RNA sequence: GCUGAAAGCAUCUAAGCACGAAACUUGCCCCGAGAUGAGUUCUCCCUGACCCUUUAAGGGUCCUGAAGGAACGUUGAAGAC
RNA sequence: GAUGUCGGCUCAUCACAUCCUGGGGCUGAAGUAGGUCCCAAGGGUAUGGCUGUUCGCCAUUUAAAGUGGUACGCGAGCUGG
RNA sequence: GUGAAGAGGGAAACAACCCAGACCGCCAGCUAAGGUCCCAAAGUCAUGGUUAAGUGGGAAACGAUGUGGGAAGGCCCAGAC
RNA sequence: CCCGGCGAGGGGAGUGAAAAAGAACCUGAAACCGUGUACGUACAAGCAGUGGGAGCACGCUUAGGCGUGUGACUGCGUACC
């Protein structure tokens, strides 16, 4: 139920190794507005595709 | 001797003028092409690598459009080798058929099981579960005891625990050959066979005899 | 000044090839062991790996005193409770003959990662003919 | 059990030879090259130009970015992730 | 300055002084069926009535309902008679 | 007598057994118990025998033409077994 | 003055001998948590050290084979009260 020594800080370490954040490989651009936006997703400003979908 | 890679079609029944009703699994059997031929000479030993079916031309990588352009052969959605018994040549290019099959009256049928996931032990070992009342506490179909007391201080290798159940590969022996029809390149076996449908299947003259 | 110690980086390794034939297993192994660590060297080190490569043939004709061909039995534990398998002398010549030779050298070479690299260097054939020819192994009448 | 001496005989044993069980090794099914002893076979891809120096399995710039992979998306009789 | 117990339940694992199945010698072994000893641990090896019971008696099955070790296996797994 | 209050070497590991009593330093030598084929420092040492059982490296009453050595005895080319 | 939500919190500017005395304010230790650099580390088993010891990095200083950091491999070695 609890442990019976006190783990190491390099225990707590290792056992982070697999906690690291991935970043986004890399971010699409719009063809008519040409700003960065995350792939399949509308843009900031509501464009998609080249499309300008609703952007109220 | 050799066998052939098949499709799960699906189960059906054939009805007898004797009025016996036969549970069959329909296997659908293309022609299988030899794609390559290992000898003991350069590979050891002696087997065919065969492919079937057929693969979109846009999804086959590179080095395997040159494997097979090498064979001279289309395209097929994988690849499966038999080994040959010191009586069987076979060469590159060749097809063979679902008439390979026509008087062998027992086949052995291999696939990949259906996977049930992450099994307990009742669904996966077949435990007893425990009472469902008369005190019971949270412990319904728990494992129950998995080890002895200090002497033996540990579970012993290969202990019959909860985990993933099903998906792999499973052959079912000895399944009598109902019908072989070479026109619709169809194999109907008695019974059922491993995998839903839709799977691969590898059948293979029946190894008990 | 100190003592010489030799340097892994610096040591001259050479190549030798033994006949197994009709030889006494105990008795050609302890050559082995003692060649493979480097024993019969000099520039001994207990903690650099002097030795020499060797190449034993027709490991398959190796001799056994007394009755140990059928009585000598070779113990192992796959890990699984039922785990303990047994051979004998004769059922591992006939299996796989080389074992006999490692297996009797290994447990004669110190244990460690030390005494793992030794053993690298022997190269034992149950035939006679071996494909170790660019290396030039050198005839050892041991 | 056979043949057969030590021991003129006898003797399944000492030399030699033949049978003999759900045990043993295989045969059947599954996993399996992290088997660091890391194996084999087939196929596919890459055929630039310079600089520095403690000059070597060295470092750096420009050009180049293949096979393939990953990522993302639609998803599955695959799946806790 | 804490190593929680009888029995039940769940899950077992080993030993062989073998209950069944397998192979044999002897028999006061005609056969069928037994007795005794040797080899053999691969697999298999009851459900119920009474009682907290283990055990035991009883009812009815089974090829057989083996004997022991495992903190008289197993309560950070259940139960609490 | 030792441990207790005693390290070192040996007995695989092993306060009490065997050897032996650590003031400090040395990359010098000789020995004790115990050892000298490899792990692992030193004899695959020399000479003459024994064992075939891995005895050595676990054990009794008792059983047996295993095998070595020694001192006698009975019957024997009037022919022994 | 600038970033920020007319924020929080910072970067400049200015005051001061000092702002690494800025009000969470003299000095600012240890546990504990980070960034950078050198070396070691993904076939190796245990009080994590000790004796031996290669390689690498760095510093030398009148090649001087030295110091410092690291520690592959190896003998021995089961904390303290």
């Amino acid at each position: 139920a609890v442990q019976q020594n006190k783990p190491t800080r390099s225990k707590r370490g290792m056992r982070r190794s697999h906690d690291a954040l991935t970043a986004v490989t890399s971010l699409s651009v719009d063809k008519t507005s040409g700003e960065k936006h995350l792939r399949h997703h509308i843009t900031a400003d509501g464009y998609y595709r080249g499309r300008k979908v609703i952007a109220k | 001797m050799i066998g052939l890679v098949g499709k799960k079609v699906g189960m059906t029944r054939i009805f007898t003028e004797d009025g016996v009703s036969i549970p069959v699994t329909v296997i659908e059997v293309e022609a299988n092409r030899v794609t390559q031929v290992k000898d003991l000479a350069n590979d050891g030993y002696r087997a065919i690598q065969v492919t079937t079916g057929a693969k979109k031309a846009n999804r086959v990588t590179k080095p395997e459009a040159g494997h097979f352009a090498k064979a001279g052969v289309e395209a097929g959605r994988g690849l499966w080798e038999f080994r040959l018994a010191e009586g069987e040549e076979f060469t590159v290019g060749q097809s063979i058929s679902v008439e390979l099959f026509a008087d062998v009256k027992k086949v052995d049928v291999t696939g990949t099981s259906k996977g049930k996931g992450f099994a307990g032990t009742v669904k996966r070992w077949n435990f007893r579960t425990q009472d469902a009342t008369h005190g019971n506490s949270l412990s319904h179909r728990v494992p129950g005891s998995i080890g002895q007391n200090q002497t033996p201080g540990k579970v012993f290798k290969g202990k019959k625990m909860a985990g993933q159940m099903g998906n792999e590969r499973v052959t079912v022996q000895s399944l009598d050959v109902v019908r072989v029809d070479a026109e619709r390149n169809l194999l109907l076996v008695k019974g059922a066979v491993p995998g839903a449908t839709g799977s691969d299947l590898i059948v293979k003259p029946a190894v008990k005899a | 000044m100190k003592t010489f110690t030799a340097k892994p980086e610096t040591v001259k390794r050479d190549w030798y090839v033994v006949d197994a034939t009709g030889k006494t297993l105990g008795r050609l192994a302890t050559e082995l062991a003692r060649r493979l660590r480097g024993k019969h060297k000099a520039e001994y080190t207990p903690h650099v790996d002097t030795g020499d490569y060797i190449i034993v043939l027709n490991a398959d004709k190796v001799a056994v005193t007394g009755n140990k061909r059928t009585d000598k039995v070779y113990y192992h534990h796959t890990g699984h409770i039922g785990g303990i398998k047994q051979a004998t002398f004769e059922e591992m010549i006939a299996r796989r003959p080389e074992r006999v030779i490692e297996i009797a050298v290994k447990g004669m070479l110190p244990k460690g990662p030390l005494g793992r690299a030794m053993f690298r260097k022997l190269k034992v054939y149950a035939g006679n003919e071996h494909n170790h020819a660019a290396q030039q192994p050198q005839v050892l009448d041991i």
